[PDB]
This record gives structure tokens, C-alpha cells and sequence, in this order.
């Protein structure tokens, strides 16, 4: 089904961005 | 909409700042500069007289003598007078 | 002789709801620089139980 | 062939302001706690700074302001303006 699919993509989409922000900000990224 | 996939449970996602942190949210410094020298000002403390144009007025909560911001400020010839008549300028 | 008499009006302005300190010095002991007013008060009226 | 997912932004961008839409608005500057308590002009510089880091400047019409300093030298001064009237005493 479409929206189950696109809701469960989304919230995916969450914790990866999350994770590469606070790793992107600690000794040596980019500060996010 | 029955089901709800994805728990996506939260552990040390946000244990990785600290673990103090989720319990007292920390405090902030304030910045460093270079013609301040080593005086490392914090924002509860103010032992000299600032302008008030266009800021905010300063609030107190117990002991700690503070500053001011000046408001106005003048100097006039010091007239002769006392409290009463006394007024001896030999 | 009499000379110039002035006739001074003081500030009608008053201020509602701010804690000031007016202080006047002859100024002259002090050196050419200005001079810095430290107080030692104390906090403000909480509305404690 | 088809081209999906369009995905409206119009809520997303209303988010940060609405008078920002139409207006990029103006910078603002930082405090310094050593210059007391002044507020730092974007657009006019009253001081006359030193000639070095600061770029050579613009001006756009009236304000008095300073300057860059690029040279500076103190001697001793002559004794006459010029002409023929050159009195000491």
C-alpha cells in the first residue's frame, strides 16, 4: 500500500538525518 | 492504520551527548575575547556602569553588589547652603 | 549688589516601577577621571508562601 | 514517463516567517561586552580606524565619519606661512 510505504520511508528518513548531524558536529565535520 | 511498523527505538541516540545531560540541561558559557585579557565575565555579574540606550533593564535577586546603567549624568557650580542658616564662608 | 537670580524647576518625571540611586559628589578629591558607583543591595520582594 | 512526487513546499517555507518571503531583511551586527553597552552601525564608522585590515571603503552620501590612518608624523613646524612677512619678536 502507498501511504504506509511513504510514512515508513519518512520516518526513516529521520534517525539517519539525526545520526548524521550529531556525527557531522563532533571533531573533524562540518559543525552540521 | 491498524498496525504501527517502524518502533524505531531511541537508546543511545541521545545518551552519545552525555548522560548528565538528560537529567540537568547543562549551562552556557559565554564567549571569550582577546582585549578582555583572562577576566572571565559570566552573565550574573556586572561590577561597572553600562549606557541605557536601547537595552534592557537589569533585574536583582539577592546580595551582590552591581553596577548600574547611567541615565544621566551632569555637573553644576556647587551652591553654598546647608540645612538651616549656617552658612559661614570665612 | 544683587546679580542674576535663577528660578529652577525640578523633574516631575518620576518612575513607576524602577529602583534608582541619585548621588551627588563635589568631585573634587577625586582625579581627573570619572568615578565608578558600585552598590550593595539587596534582592527584590518575591511572592514567597 | 510520469514524473511523481511533486511534494507542495508552500507550508515549509512560511515556517521561518512570512515578511521574509517577500524581503531577504537586514543583517545585524554582534555586541561586544567591551565596547560597553554601544550598538555597532552596519553603515557608518565615526572612528578613524588604521589603514591595514580594513578594507578600503565606500561612501554614499553626507556622514561625517573618519578614516584609515596611513600615514602619521609629528617634526618641527617653520616659522612663517610665506611671503615677505616673516617677524619673530
Amino acid at each position: 500500500i502507498g501511504p504506509a510505504a511513504l510514512k515508513a520511508v519518512y520516518d526513516m528518513a529521520r534517525k539517519g538525518a539525526r545520526d548524521e548531524i550529531q556525527t557531522q558536529m563532533r571533531d573533524g565535520g562540518l559543525f552540521s | 492504520g491498524g498496525m504501527t511498523g517502524v518502533l524505531f527505538s531511541l537508546g543511545a541516540s541521545m545518551v552519545l551527548g552525555g548522560v548528565a545531560q538528560m537529567l540537568a540541561p547543562k549551562a552556557r558559557t559565554p564567549r571569550i575575547q582577546t582585549t578582555d585579557n583572562g577576566k572571565q565575565n559570566t552573565y550574573f555579574s556586572s561590577l561597572d556602569n553600562m549606557v541605557a540606550q536601547g537595552n534592557v533593564l537589569p533585574v536583582l535577586y539577592g546580595e551582590m553588589r552591581v553596577g548600574s546603567r547611567v541615565v544621566s549624568q551632569e555637573i553644576s557650580t556647587a551652591d553654598e547652603g546647608d540645612g538651616g542658616q549656617v552658612v559661614v564662608i570665612g | 549688589l544683587w546679580s542674576s537670580y535663577t528660578e529652577i524647576i525640578d523633574v516631575k518625571q518620576c518612575y513607576p516601577n524602577t529602583a534608582l540611586v541619585g548621588v551627588q559628589v563635589d568631585s573634587e578629591q577625586f582625579g581627573s577621571q570619572q568615578v565608578s558607583r558600585n552598590y550593595h543591595l539587596r534582592g527584590r520582594i518575591l511572592q514567597v508562601p
